[PDB]
RNA sequence: GGGGCCUGACUGCGAGGCCUGCAAGCCGAGCAGGGGCGAAAGCCGGGCCUAGUGAACCGGUGGUCCCGUGUGGAAGGGCCA
RNA sequence: CUGGUGUUGGCUCUUGGUCGCGCCUGCGUAGGAUAGGUGGGAGCCUGUGAACCCCCGCCUCCGGGUGGGGGGGAGGCGCCG
RNA sequence: CGGGGGGAACCUGGGGAACUGAAACAUCUCAGUACCCAGAGGAGAGGAAAGAGAAAUCGACUCCCUGAGUAGCGGCGAGCG
RNA sequence: GGGUGAUUAGCUCAGCGAGCACCUCCCUUACAAGGAGGGGGCGGCGGUUCGAUCCCGUCAUCACCCACCA
């Protein structure tokens, strides 16, 4: 679980690349690698806590979908029921 | 990012107004304390929908008030008092050129919004005024037996 | 200043770029001097004044009459006349040695060159026009 | 060893051989182009000779104009140095 | 450990860059004792209160430099030297 | 109302070595293999062109043959394809 | 291969000509310290202006943190 809850971007694999040398556009030898290894790349996770009817609901998104939080916000129907209520305003029609 | 401002806010202007601030702001001051909205789709739509809402109603009370001003600005009431020479034993009163208006003439009339200080205790030609907003002057004439 | 260009300032504008035909016929009427009014349009070039090799000299008459060299700060300098010829004869004479000068302009010599020249003359303004169009 | 005039310390090739496991290394007359010295015969493809050197890869630099991913260019490569 | 950036907002004072235009700026006897460059150009600005004046300001290479205002009201004057 | 757990091998997805080869070794190889995990089913995946790619061409996807050890990729090595 | 910096009379510096020196001379009594006089000397030329150790390309070496090296 570091995923976001709207966009469902979660972490990722990366190889990161220890190269050395002069790029051969600039006129070196070309570069070479003296490693590679696996890393991981996480998505921007933020806490948005937005109050809906009664509660305060608080998502976990990756920053890039903090708007789709208060558009999925307005979005307002009848809903007086617990803190549980996100999975009502959790997707619908997205 | 824009937000319709709910409530006059003082640099970052007025009610209604389509204001362009940093989200931050947006997002954890104005849109909690109920201070603007988002300025989307739907309640740009709103807006504009609402605009001409209001320009409606004030625009036909313009077109209320004028559509009733040329009734009495040509119109003419006389009243008859109980004579004395050039001085009244009783008075005309605001409240009775209402009641003088209905009865010969028909319209109606709230009647403050005159001149309510000194109920017009002399004989004579007078232009009095009405309201609200772009008005009229009336013409009332007072005279004699009943 | 004095009301000379006090006067004549607001008809004739700095701020946006102009052409020359259009520009070229105000000279004349610009100019309010009692006398002998002699007219220098002029800008300055992109060189780099600080070496000899990128100047630029000569003598070339102009076909019109009497009735070209840069300094070490780079701008140029040059009589076209004297009073004499009218105001719409100069969209002939205002390309004419214009194009004289880029004859000699030097190979090294970096950026763009006409810059801004402004038409003027001995008694007159600040207005903007292009060199070419 | 001294002097004069020069730059053959050439370009295009190379019969035939020395050596040699390979790859190398070596010598080379002669023909073509344009030259140098010489009256000429002729000599001159560095130095009396035998050490003074380094495959290939990758890349730099100048040049030819060979390729140019639908086509014209361009990017990049090839080829000669 | 750390620069930039996201999450990250309000209000301020404060500065650098650079651009536009406005604005001033600069001294090797000398030209007339106070010439930034360079080609023009033979004068002109001036009453839309000049010649100076005074208080009041800015830079001061300080003799000097310079604008706001008024007391200011009919000359200063360019090459010419 | 449904789910849960199991199933020789097969399938897709999430993750993912080393020995070894390179006659040393680090990029490279082994290999997206082994293995762990999740999920399908009797199959699974894929599928109806924001495709190919040089013809004014073809026409979803899968699978076999071929194209071809070609085009290329490559400490331009081993080798991959 | 950069940023470029250290450019300086005999040594070091400073300006988009000084100190420890060296010589004669005072002072003590004497090293001295001082005090006063004398001494072509500006990485490199071509070029800039009235003038230019006080303006600009090669590059002549010099460091410090740097590039790269089949
Ligand atoms: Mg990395
Ligand atoms: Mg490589
Ligand atoms: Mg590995
Ligand atoms: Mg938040
Ligand atoms: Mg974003
Ligand atoms: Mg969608
Ligand atoms: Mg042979
Ligand atoms: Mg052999
Ligand atoms: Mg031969
Ligand atoms: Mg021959
Ligand atoms: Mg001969
Ligand atoms: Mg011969
Ligand atoms: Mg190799
Ligand atoms: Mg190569
Ligand atoms: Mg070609
Ligand atoms: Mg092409
Ligand atoms: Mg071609
Ligand atoms: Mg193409
Ligand atoms: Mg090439
Ligand atoms: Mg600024
Ligand atoms: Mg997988
Ligand atoms: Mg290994
Ligand atoms: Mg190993
Ligand atoms: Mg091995
Ligand atoms: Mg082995
Ligand atoms: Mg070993
Ligand atoms: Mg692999
Ligand atoms: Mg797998
Ligand atoms: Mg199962
Ligand atoms: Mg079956
Ligand atoms: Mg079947
Ligand atoms: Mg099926
Ligand atoms: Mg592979």
């Amino acid at each position: 679980s570091k995923v976001c809850e709207i966009s469902g971007k979660r972490p990722i694999v990366a190889n990161s690349i220890q190269r050395r040398g002069k790029a051969k556009r600039e006129g070196g030898v070309g570069k070479k690698t003296t490693g590679i290894s696996k890393r991981r790349q996480y998505p921007n996770l933020q806490k948005v806590r937005v109050r809906v009817a009664g509660q305060e609901i608080t998502f976990r998104v990756a920053a890039s979908h903090i708007p789709k939080v208060y558009e999925l916000v307005e979005r307002a129907k009848g809903l007086k029921l617990e803190g549980l209520s996100p999975k009502e305003i959790k997707k619908e029609l997205l | 990012m824009k937000v319709i401002l709910l409530e006059p806010l003082e640099n970052l202007g007025d009610v209604g107004q389509v204001v362009d601030v940093k989200p931050g702001y947006a997002r954890n001051y104005l849109l909690p304390r109920g201070l603007a909205v988002l300025a989307t789709e739907s309640n740009l739509k709103a807006l504009e929908a609402r605009i001409r809402a209001q320009a409606k109603r004030l625009a036909e009370r313009k077109a209320e008030a004028e559509r009733l001003k040329e009734i009495l600005e040509n119109l003419t009431l006389t009243i008859p008092v109980r004579a004395g020479e050039t001085k009244i034993y009783g008075s005309v009163t605001a409240k009775d050129i209402a009641e003088a208006l209905s009865r010969q003439h028909g319209v109606t009339i709230d009647p403050k919004r005159l001149a309510l200080e000194k109920p017009i205790k002399e004989l004579g030609e007078y232009v009095l005024t009405y309201k609200p907003h772009p008005e009229v002057p009336i013409q009332l004439k007072v005279s004699v037996v009943a | 200043h004095g009301k000379r260009y006090r006067a004549l300032l607001e008809k004739v504008d700095p701020n946006k770029i102009y052409t020359i035909d259009e520009a070229a016929h105000l000279v004349k009427e610009l100019a309010t001097a009692k006398f002998d009014e002699t007219v220098e349009v002029h800008a300055k070039l992109g060189i780099d004044p600080r070496r000899s090799d990128q100047n630029v000299r000569g003598t070339v008459s102009l076909p019109h009459g009497l009735g070209f060299r840069n300094d070490k700060t780079g701008a140029i300098h040059a009589p076209v006349g004297k009073a004499s010829f009218p105001p719409e004869k100069l969209a002939d004479n205002i390309r004419a040695f214009i194009r004289a000068l880029e004859a000699h302009k030097p190979e090294g010599a970096k950026g763009t060159f006409l810059r801004s020249v402004y038409v003027t003359t001995t008694m007159g303004p600040s207005v903007r026009i292009n060199p070419h169009s």
